[PDB]
């Protein structure tokens, strides 16, 4: 460990265009998985990695089902929704949960997840505690009633902290996958002059999985300097991310300057400067 | 495998 | 509460004229999930397009990637358009190699 098993569960009313849009995707470390979409060509769970393909049947099957019967209680959910909250049969309205374990490495549950946002917004969320709810509003208090009188909170610690652990560990043996996947980051510094003898130092980090990282740039040493220009870290499309992050400096001066990547795959953070020609 | 959602 | 989609456009690998690669415009952040996203050449839009599957983020916003194959030259012109509800006007950006 760590490991984590996670799902993201999407439900989007359209009304005149049919019934609405279910979709549950399903992850571990963050890879997805599983994928059920009810828009696809046959609505069904399909392998989203290669090592789930040694499921067998009886499990496609099943959890097909379970998506099946999901699907109908969030129907049923948006039309509630619609009542708590008074609007209209009109609108598309958008119900999204994240549902998970995170296990420390030895092998107990750190976090259970269980967290409902509606149109985008925080709804209800299991607490820490597995025991008691957070309602974000007074429409989720009836919720969260609702809930405390039907032992809710008990069945999903009981799913938190027993069945989602096992499965996470089936799905790693499944992969193979015991120690995290990671894949460093490999940068450079690119150079473009511009008017009046001025440099952008532009620092790259290409390659590099999972997504999190940190790009900074000094003066000499132990500087935060601060107007960077910076992107958000954004996917390659071959499954790994890039990201960069710039400074303008004087022509001249190009030397003084320390471009620094800190990332979970390298064995210590890399220093890198402008390589002149 | 996902946990089957209760009614809100 | 919505919120307006985020939008890079940038190539898969360092551009180099008359060499393969990607365009990608890979949109964020954004809520509710319906979004209407091409990439443009030269004001046109271009066919070929893929995008990978609707996903969301922690903090509940969507974001998805769309890309295309393509090889870059000195002079073609190359942009996202993006529309949603949350604006008034399609957003366009352009895409700018070194960036």
């Amino acid at each position: 460990g760590p490991h984590s098993l996670r799902y993201f569960v999407t439900a989007v009313s359209r009304p005149g265009l049919g019934e609405p849009r279910y979709m549950e995707v399903g992850y571990v470390d963050d890879t997805e998985f599983v994928r059920f979409d009810s828009d696809a060509e046959n609505p069904r769970y399909e392998p989203r990695a290669r090592w789930m393909e040694q499921e067998g049947p009886e499990y496609w099957e099943r959890e097909t089902q379970k998506a099946k019967g999901n699907e109908q209680s969030f129907r049923v959910d948006l039309r509630t929704l619609l009542g708590y909250y008074n609007q209209s049969k009109g609108g598309s309205h958008t119900i999204q949960v994240i549902s998970g374990c995170e296990v420390g490495s030895d092998g107990r549950l750190l976090r259970g997840y269980q967290q409902y946002a509606y149109d985008g917004r925080d709804y209800i969320a299991l607490n820490e505690d597995l025991k008691t709810w957070t309602a974000a509003d007074m429409a989720a208090l009836i919720t969260k009633h609702k809930w405390e009188q039907a032992g809710e909170a008990e069945r999903l610690r009981a799913y938190l902290e027993g069945t989602c652990v096992e499965w996470l560990r089936r799905y790693l043996k499944n992969g193979n996958a015991t120690l995290l996947r990671t894949d460093s980051p490999k940068a450079h510094v690119t150079h473009h002059s511009r008017p009046e003898d001025k440099v952008t130092l532009r620092c790259w980090a290409l390659g590099f999985y999972p997504a999190d990282i940190t790009l900074t740039w000094q003066l000499n040493g132990e500087e935060l300097i601060q107007d960077m220009e910076l992107v958000e870290t954004r996917p390659a499309g071959d499954g790994t991310f890039q990201k960069w992050a710039s400074v303008v400096v004087p022509l001249g001066k190009e030397q003084y300057y320390t471009c620094h990547v800190y990332h979970q795959g390298l064995p210590e953070p890399l220093t890198l400067r402008w390589e002149p020609c | 495998a996902i946990v089957n959602y209760a009614n809100l | 509460i919505q919120r307006t989609p985020k939008i890079q456009v940038y190539s898969r690998h360092p551009a180099e004229n008359g060499k393969s690669n990607f365009l990608n415009c890979y949109v964020s952040g954004f809520h509710p999930s319906d979004i209407e996203v091409d990439l443009l050449k030269n004001g046109e839009r271009i066919e070929k397009v893929e995008h990978s599957d609707l996903s969301f983020s922690k903090d509940w916003s969507f974001y998805l990637l769309y890309y295309t194959e393509f090889t870059p030259t000195e002079k073609d012109e190359y942009a996202c358009r993006v529309n949603h509800v949350t604006l008034s006007q399609p957003k366009i950006v352009k895409w700018d190699r070194d960036m």
